[PDB]
């Protein structure tokens, strides 16, 4: 009875030369049942990518929630929402919830479309800004994350170099996991372009 | 407890209450082992100076260890329900953790150790 | 986490590390925990990350209207009441412990709050898990008459003291000066003893290391 | 299973370039009353160790009795126990760590930290740490309680390294010492004024001082501090 | 009410070679939020070529690594000098630690060495006695940091040969001592950076038919 | 309650469901039905805590007839399913939350489409291919792993759900009555009389 | 864990995974869990790492001390019964233990015992233990026969680990084969699953929930 | 904590030790506990700094509002006025308050409030955890009608066992003198009372 | 461990144990004969804590087997039932008592009479016309007090036990997968196969 740890899940976030890299495993569970492989938990508000670890249930309403604010910003603003005040409006809306939190262990990833800047953070449930240059982990393998991030990362990755670096990082401490893994899912963003990689991991 | 040793060597390497507990056996009444080839047969002797005696309550020569296994003896008949009475219980008890009764070599080789332990152990003859 | 304030001659300085834990892991080895309350009221938190930097926007924003509303410049006794206020209305549920310091109309100030809403007073200040590595340095070293020099020095010497010999502590050294009739000039990592050693190996991977199964092109546009 | 009654707070000490110095305040409180002021905490075992114990008072006085013993039992049958076979300090550590581990294995722990600063036979500086669970460490600068967390920062800008402790000579890091003991006064609520401090020097051998007091405190920047916060008078 | 454990953090690693093995850990000891020493060595050489660590609880580990010295002390009077090869070191150490079942050593054991054909051996505990041999092996409180990186970077792990369509895996092979020595001290690196319980030395134990050599290095001390 | 089991296949969806209601040390009733149909080509199946299952199922059929009324249409599967998340995902974090997993098994008639959803008490939502709730996953799952193919036909998932009902019998614990079967499709709900 | 062992008209199976957890943590992908206590004589491990290595290593010395005493092998009962009164000694002090010890001798013939730590002793043909043990025994009931052949049961086994390998989170790493005939003990191979998940999908067309 | 406040000829004398706490390490070594809520009536504080902090504050606001309206305050009303937070509050709150002043009709009054929120009005009063070693010393020594000096003597040696004894207490002795004069701030430094 | 029952008849006693040994949410074995022959003419079944049961089960039968070797005698029912109450009447006070409770059917070859007695984990003897151990009373007792005559024949009294495992099978809540039925009588103890 440990709601973070319930269902499973990791999201990790880097930087490299003119663009940032987002990746998530897909594994949903109910403690060791392994129900789904095809949770995702990345999601897109036009250019701003979140991705969200933690209680499955929280995941889904904080997305909905975001897509519903996301879309009434875009209405009034006239604009696309920008990572930097993006990550402010996760950090207020969970502290809004300071006494009775989601769950969840999120993560927003993107470039600035003005200043054409590279941008990361993370958070903890109740809503604490964490930025970063380099990397940012999150999930029941964090710790797995942090020691293959801390080790493999090096600044200014291309494109193609950065997709190597985030997806072995993501990988291997996957399978040091028992409640993450059964598959995984790489974003690759640059300016103009974004694509979107599966990777093959072993299934257990 | 008493500690003496009773079974000890002698100077022409004879353990005397070995050889004198071999003496008891002699005097005992005569017991005899005949094995066919698909059967055994225990025959006994009973000596016939005690007339009026009850023979269906009197202690049979011939003991049951288990309902496959029998025991005969000759010497002092105290002695020998002490040994009886042991293997009766090893019998058991191998029956217990083996789940399969005792070979007869098995339980021969429990009461000769019960016996060898006699003849090296203080206190005891 | 170690924060200090120490008071000197024509004001105030304040100091921090830069060390964010999650239970014995480094989550931010370079967070800034000095906050701006007004521009020349600064804040030092320690405690519960999201609580220190909530509590002090929140009191930072209305000290904002309140310095509108009045036409004056803001108070520091203003901002320390308003927080312990708040934070006493909790009771010490919100787990923030700051060292609120600026100058003002009235002078330089100095203050610490506590999560439960208590103040104190005091010429030099620290709180936090190192603060008692940070408190010896200061009991050690400090003196009446510090001048502007001598105060960073002391400050930063004492949060040293927590970098090193708390495991709570460690990273960077953040400062804020905070001097009267002049700018408050925010030292964002004034000292960096903390520098990562080279690598031994290059982990950059050969190009096709990882195995994909799926491609596709990701819309952003509308 | 144990609960400690009377007990005594930091112990502090540290290397410097030719042996050791280790302190010690003087007093037993029970709980918040600082019932007992004549207390030594400090125990000498020949003319080259000191044993500095904190914890349970109860159980540091069987400690001394123990090493009391142990020097009678060493002389025993002993030509050279006054030379070549006299106590070493690293006998007497190990002899206690092995005590305290095993109370600890027993579940009826002697509740105290230890630290036994000395001098061996070839010159070499000993300090080594001990506690009720038996757990053991060896550093330049060594303490117990509230010492750990404020002596220990202060004593490492002396000597941070080994390297450190040749340059650092006597006079300097007795300096530090009662500096230290002056912090813990200030901010230590289980401590007293007047302490003991012990110095092995592999020259000059065991010099043990008495009766020493807290001085040259800062506190006449109090009279300036008014409230807390609005207040002006 | 008393209790018997207590943690003093710390971690390590020992990797194997083709003739060759190290068994590597800090040498940072603390308890809480408190450094104890910045230099405590808990890697030892036990004789005929082992070298033993028993990480976690430091009185339970120290008597461990205490008793397996004496083991090995008595083996050479009970069986006439006979070297006590890796793998009877490795039965021996768990009916030490199976001993105690009911009252467990809190402890992380590794030994590392060379086997009966001369190749290198690592063989590693949990506190009440199960084992196994592995080329690789973490343990303690940077553990969980330090062992995915080596599945990934001695084993290859999750590493397939570039344009095969994650067909082919990167083949194994063995490492040179340069190559092993860089990869303990990027793990230690790595894991001092993001663990507070994690710095001030590395020291690692390098075992060859030779005999066993020291190698030490700086880490951060914050 | 406790066995509820879902199998999307071609064209339809399959809802299995235990019969017993057990109470103490005495089956109370040995066909009782598990489910309620919300819209006529939407089928849901409940099980956990005693009365919060009856009371959510009806609640939610009420609300998506209403629906279906106001607006003269019927909601997609897609869509209900959502809305029952929502009032789940509500109900959490109340005074007291409704204890209740549920199975939506639906055919949208605008996509031609089989479609079934798997949410429990908390709002999990998942679309599966196949799905259960309580401890019948922890056999039938490998089991439908193995044997279970996209393209199957109705009577081929029918055989297929035999397979996990037997091996049900054979090692759960509990005897659960047998289950009442009910097959969604193009032409709406149904139920198989013999199982 | 996840280990099982079915008896069958070639003899005995007998399959494990090799993964060992502490908590969520992966503590290790290639520990054995079937013990080779004689050359007739197997043991699987299921709960407490040290309890299994160590008392079925102890098992396996009593059993050694029984044929030099009694000049024959041990029966795969009395190897059961050994283990089975132990742990029943230990009863309540805390030990975890789901054993199976399965062999061949000749008057019993192929035969599996289940053995646990709250002194349970059971003779039987088909048995499931582990955290995956339900998993394994899905698939294994709905695709067990006696008639099977040597070949089908190897697989079956193997099939029925993947399984659970794949859905329980605290089993996997890689499958460990056996055989036991009239003969003795047979070795069948370690199957690490990052390969044998893919092989069998494409091959069987199985496991359609996976994304491929 | 240890504090007291003594009545005395001329009016009362409130004093306190500087001692702040968390457990065995102390917070604040120059703390001052003694607190203004009027120009001549003002308070020690001992228990929950927090809560004493924020009791003092409201009392202060009231009689503040009071002497708008009604001119100054008698030390009664603002005695009713600690009591009347105290016990209503009773469940949340660990306060220990003395409160004292001076009026030219009444001179100099001592109201003791302990924590279950009662008002006690006595000659003199000792309060907080160092107090209990003082009981005796400060019976057998109180006298009524005491000059300014013998009342602060008094006090100085009354708090010097308190700090002696009591592990919670240490660091200055604060005063604060009300009389008609004015108002008078003392402070007095170990060097000085320790060797008393 | 579950279900065991005993009737007493004119000329025999028939006792029923059920097959089934359940583990957490696995039914492991379900044809587990839960008694043991202690002598020609006494039959002994039990249930409880695991373990326990057989390891007492054992312990009473080489117990018993040793004194008719030793005395060339088969013990009476009424005292083996004796024997057996003492050994649980000493084993409640142990350190860890034995948690098992025991029927045991007899035919005593002196009096010509069968015997039926219910002993419980405490050392609680009684002897009666019919017995039964844990829930299963709950339902058979009252359903025995109605059907039961004292001079019915072992086939009248195989129906009624019948009609007993019926209204278990109807009733109960968990599967016990029927039951292994035994006679005793005159000529000594034997199992009905096709039950
Ligand atoms: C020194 C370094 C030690 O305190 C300083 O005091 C710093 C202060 C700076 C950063 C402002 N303190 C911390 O870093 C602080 C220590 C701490 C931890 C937990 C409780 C109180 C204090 N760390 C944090 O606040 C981290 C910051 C992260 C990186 C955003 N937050 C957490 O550890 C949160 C705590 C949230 C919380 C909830 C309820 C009451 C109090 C705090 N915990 C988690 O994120 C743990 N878990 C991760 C998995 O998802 C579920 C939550
Ligand atoms: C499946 C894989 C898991 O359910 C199997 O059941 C396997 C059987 C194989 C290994 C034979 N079981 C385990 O992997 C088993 C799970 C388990 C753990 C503890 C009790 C019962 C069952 N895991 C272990 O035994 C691990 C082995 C690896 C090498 C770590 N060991 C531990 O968990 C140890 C010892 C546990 C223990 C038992 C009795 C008394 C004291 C301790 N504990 C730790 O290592 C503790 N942990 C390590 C990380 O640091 C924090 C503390
Ligand atoms: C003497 C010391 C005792 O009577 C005096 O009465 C003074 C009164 C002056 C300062 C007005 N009292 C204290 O110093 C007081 C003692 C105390 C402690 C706990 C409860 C009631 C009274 N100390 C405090 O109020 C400190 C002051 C802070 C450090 C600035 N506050 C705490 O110790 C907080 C208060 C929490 C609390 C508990 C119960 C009621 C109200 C508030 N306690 C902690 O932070 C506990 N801390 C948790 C982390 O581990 C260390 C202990
Ligand atoms: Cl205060
Ligand atoms: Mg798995
Ligand atoms: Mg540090």
């Amino acid at each position: 009875s440990d709601p973070s740890s319930i269902n499973g899940g990791i999201v990790v976030a880097m930087t490299g030369k003119d663009c940032v890299a987002i990746a998530c495993d897909l594994r949903l569970g109910s403690q060791s049942l392994g129900v789904s492989n095809k949770f995702e938990k990345i999601f897109h508000y036009g250019h701003v990518f979140l991705g969200i670890t933690g209680l499955a249930t929280d995941v889904t309403t904080l997305n909905e929630m975001f897509r519903y604010k996301t879309n009434l910003y875009k209405l009034k603003e006239e604009r696309a929402i920008e990572p930097e005040t993006f990550t402010q409006l996760v950090s207020s809306s969970l502290y809004e919830r300071r006494f009775g939190p989601y769950f969840v262990g999120p993560v927003v990833a993107g470039i600035n479309s003005k200043s054409g800047k590279p941008f990361i953070a993370g958070f903890d449930l109740i809503g604490c800004i964490d930025e970063a240059k380099d990397f940012i982990v999150s999930g029941t393998a964090s710790d797995q994350l942090f020691g293959m991030c801390e080790s493999l990362y090096e600044p200014n990755l291309e494109p193609e170099d950065l997709f190597e670096t985030i997806s072995q990082a993501l990988l291997n401490a996957a399978d040091r996991d028992a409640l993450s893994g059964w598959g995984a899912v790489v974003y690759i963003i640059k300016k103009d372009e974004v694509v979107k990689r599966y990777l093959k991991m072993r299934q257990d | 407890g008493y500690d003496r040793a009773l079974s000890i060597f002698s100077p022409d390497g004879h353990i005397f209450q070995v050889e004198y507990a071999l003496e008891a056996v002699k005097r005992g009444t005569c017991a005899v082992g005949v094995k066919g080839k698909n059967c055994v047969v225990l025959g006994c002797e009973r000596r016939s100076t005690l007339k009026l005696q009850d023979t269906r309550i009197t202690p049979s020569k011939v003991s049951k260890i288990d309902s496959h296994v029998v025991l005969s003896f000759s010497g002092l008949n105290a002695d020998s329900r002490i040994l009886i009475e042991k293997a009766r219980v090893e019998a058991q008890s191998h029956r217990l953790t083996l789940e399969d009764p005792v070979t007869v070599e098995y339980l021969t080789r429990y009461v000769a150790g019960v016996q060898q332990r006699y003849t090296q152990s203080g206190g005891v003859r | 986490t170690t924060i200090v304030g120490v008071k000197f001659n024509n004001g105030v300085v304040i100091a921090a590390d830069t060390r964010s834990t999650q239970g014995p892991i480094v989550a931010d080895k370079n967070c800034a925990k000095l906050h701006r309350i007004s521009p020349k009221i600064w804040c030092a938190g320690a405690g519960t990350a999201a609580d220190t930097e909530a509590v002090t926007q929140l009191i930072g924003s209305n000290i904002e209207l309140h310095s509108l509303y009045t036409s004056r410049e803001p108070r520091v006794v203003s901002a320390l009441q308003m927080l312990k206020q708040h934070l006493f209305k909790y009771q010490g549920h919100i787990g923030a412990y700051l060292i609120v310091a600026g100058v003002d109309p009235t002078g330089s100030h100095l203050f610490s709050i506590h999560a439960h809403g208590s103040t104190d007073v005091g010429y030099y200040l620290s709180l936090g898990s190192g603060s008692l590595a940070a408190m010896a340095v200061l009991e050690s070293h400090w003196k009446q008459d510090l001048t502007k020099e001598e105060a960073i020095k002391l400050a930063s010497d004492a949060i040293q003291a927590g970098i090193w010999n708390d495991l709570g502590s460690g990273s960077n050294v953040d400062v804020c000066v905070m001097e009267i009739g002049k700018d408050a000039e925010y030292l964002r990592n004034y000292l960096t003893p903390n520098v990562r050693e080279e690598k031994q190996k290059s982990y950059k991977f050969p190009r096709g290391t990882t195995a994909v199964l799926k491609e596709s092109i990701v819309n952003i546009c509308d | 299973t144990q609960q400690p009654i009377v007990t005594g707070t930091s112990v502090i000490s540290m290397k410097y370039d030719n042996g050791v110095i280790i302190a010690a305040d003087n007093l037993g409180s029970y709980g918040s009353l600082l019932r007992f002021n004549g207390v030594e905490r400090l125990i000498p075992v020949g003319d080259n160790t000191v044993v500095g114990i904190s914890g349970d008072i109860s159980d540091m006085q069987h400690i001394e009795r123990l090493l009391k013993d142990l020097v009678t039992e060493n002389a025993y049958d002993n030509p050279l126990a006054d030379a070549e076979e006299a106590l070493e300090p690293s006998y007497i550590f190990e002899y206690l760590a092995t005590v305290m581990y095993q109370r600890r294995s027993k579940m009826n722990p002697l509740w105290n930290a230890i630290i036994v600063a000395g001098v061996q036979s070839n010159g070499d500086q000993f300090l080594r740490y001990v506690n009720l669970l038996g757990v053991t460490y060896s550093s330049p600068t060594l303490a117990t309680g509230f010492g750990a967390h404020m002596a220990n920062p202060l004593l490492r800008k002396v000597v941070d390294r080994e390297s450190d402790i040749p340059k650092t000579t006597v006079q300097v890091a007795e300096e530090a010492i009662v500096n230290a003991m002056r912090v813990l006064y200030y901010r230590d609520a289980r401590s007293s004024r007047n302490f003991s401090l012990a110095i092995i020097d592999k020259n000059t051998g065991l010099t043990f001082k008495k009766n020493l007091q807290v001085e040259n405190m800062k506190w006449d920047f109090a009279k300036d501090i008014k409230g807390y916060g609005t207040q002006k008078i | 009410q008393f209790n018997p454990y207590g943690d003093n953090g710390g971690t390590i690693l020992g990797i194997a070679g083709e003739d060759f093995a190290v068994l590597a850990g800090d040498t940072r000891n603390i308890t809480d939020y408190s450094i104890n020493s910045r230099y405590e060595p808990k890697v030892f050489d036990c004789g005929d070529n082992i070298v033993m660590s028993a990480n976690g609880f430091a009185a339970d580990g120290d008597a461990l690594v205490k008793r397996f010295k004496n083991s090995v002390k008595w083996y050479h009077f009970d069986h006439n000098d006979k070297k006590l090869s890796i793998n009877s070191a490795a039965r021996n150490i768990q009916h030490l630690l199976y001993g105690k079942r009911f009252f467990p050593y809190y402890v992380h054991t590794i030994i590392a060495g060379l086997d009966e054909d001369g190749k290198g051996a690592v063989y590693s505990f949990d506190p009440v006695g199960s084992y196994e041999r592995e080329q690789c092996r973490a343990g303690g409180a940077a553990a969980s940091l330090i062992m995915p990186f080596l599945d990934n970077q001695v084993n290859f792990k999750n590493q397939y040969e570039p344009g095969t369509n994650g067909k082919v895996k990167k083949p194994l092979k063995y490492l040179s001592v340069e190559e092993v020595i860089k990869l303990v001290r990027d793990s230690f690196t790595s894991a001092t950076e993001r663990h507070i319980q994690v710095g001030d030395g590395l020291e690692i134990l390098i075992v060859t038919k030779d005999g066993v050599r020291k190698e030490f290095y700086e880490l951060k001390r914050d | 309650m406790d066995i509820i089991l879902g199998i999307r296949v071609q064209d339809s969806v399959i809802l299995a469901s235990s019969k017993a209601v057990t109470r103490g040390i005495s089956v109370l009733k040995d066909s009782d039905d598990k489910t309620r149909q919300l819209s006529p080509h939407t089928l849901m199946s409940f099980a956990g805590e005693a009365g919060d299952t009856v009371q959510f199922a009806e609640y939610i059929q009420a609300n998506i007839q209403l629906y279906s009324i106001r607006e003269d249409y019927e909601l997609s599967p897609q869509a209900v399913s959502s809305f029952v998340r929502q009032e789940l995902a509500k109900s959490i974090r109340s005074r007291r939350p409704y204890q209740v997993n549920v199975l939506i098994g639906g055919y949208d008639k605008k996509k031609n489409k089989p479609e079934l959803y798997q949410i429990d008490y908390l709002g999990t939502k998942v679309e599966l291919p196949y799905g259960a709730h309580g401890y019948s996953g922890f056999y039938t799952f490998s089991l439908l792993d193995h044997h279970y193919r996209p393209d199957m036909t109705t009577e081929e998932g029918l055989d297929l759900l035999k397979l996990c009902v037997q091996e049900l019998e054979k090692r759960m614990p509990m005897d659960f009555k047998g289950v009442i079967v009910k097959i969604v499709d193009k032409d709406g709900i149904r139920q198989v009389d013999d199982f | 864990t996840t280990t099982l062992a079915f008896r069958f008209q070639g003899g005995i199976i007998v399959a494990v995974d090799s993964r060992a957890t502490a908590g969520n943590w992966v503590a290790s992908q290639t520990v054995k869990k079937v013990i080779e206590i004689n050359p007739f004589l197997l043991g699987t491990m299921a709960g407490g790492a040290a309890d299994f290595q160590f008392w079925e290593t102890w098992l396996g010395s009593q059993c050694r001390l029984h044929e030099l005493r009694e000049k024959e092998r041990i029966s795969v009962a009395a190897a059961s019964k050994i283990l089975s009164n132990l742990v029943y000694q230990y009863k309540g002090a805390g030990l975890s233990m789901g054993t199976m010890i399965c062999g061949y001798t000749r008057k019993e013939g192929p035969t599996i015992y289940y053995v646990d730590s709250d002194g349970t002793r059971l003779k039987g043909d088909i048995f499931c233990v582990g955290s995956g043990q339900t998993f394994a025994y899905g698939v294994l009931d709905s695709n067990y026969k006696w008639d099977l052949s040597v070949e089908d049961a190897l697989y079956l086994g193997k099939r029925s680990i993947l399984a659970a390998a794949h859905r329980d989170a605290y089993s996997g790493g890689s499958v460990n084969l056996y055989h036991v005939t009239e003969d003795g003990w047979i070795y069948h191979g370690n199957h690490d699953v990052g390969e044998l998940f893919w092989k069998v999908k494409e091959e069987e067309g199985s496991f359609n929930n996976v994304i491929g | 904590t240890s504090i007291m406040a003594v009545t005395f000829k001329d009016g009362v004398i409130l004093g306190a030790d500087s001692r702040t706490t968390t457990g065995a390490y102390i917070a604040n070594r120059v703390t001052d506990k003694l607190t203004r809520v009027h120009d001549k009536i003002w308070c020690c504080r001992s228990g929950s700094a927090a809560d004493t902090q924020a009791i003092a504050d409201i009392v202060q606001y009231h009689l503040e509002l009071y002497t708008s309206q009604y001119g100054t305050p008698s030390t009664e009303t603002a005695a009713s006025v600690f009591k009347e937070l105290c016990y209503e509050n009773k469940d949340n709150l660990t306060a220990g308050i003395i409160v004292a002043g001076y009026d030219d009709k009444n001179k100099g009054e001592v109201y003791t409030i302990p924590l279950g929120g009662s008002v006690h009005k006595l000659p003199y009063a000792i309060a907080g955890s160092g107090s209990t070693f003082i009981y005796g010393y400060c019976d057998k020594n109180f006298r009524e009608n005491m000059s300014k000096e013998e009342t602060v003597d008094f006090i100085k040696h009354s708090l010097s066992q308190a700090i002696k004894w009591d592990g919670s207490s240490g660091g200055v002795i604060r005063m604060v003198v009300l009389t008609a004069a004015g108002v008078e701030r003392l402070i007095f430094y170990p060097d000085e009372y320790e060797q008393l």
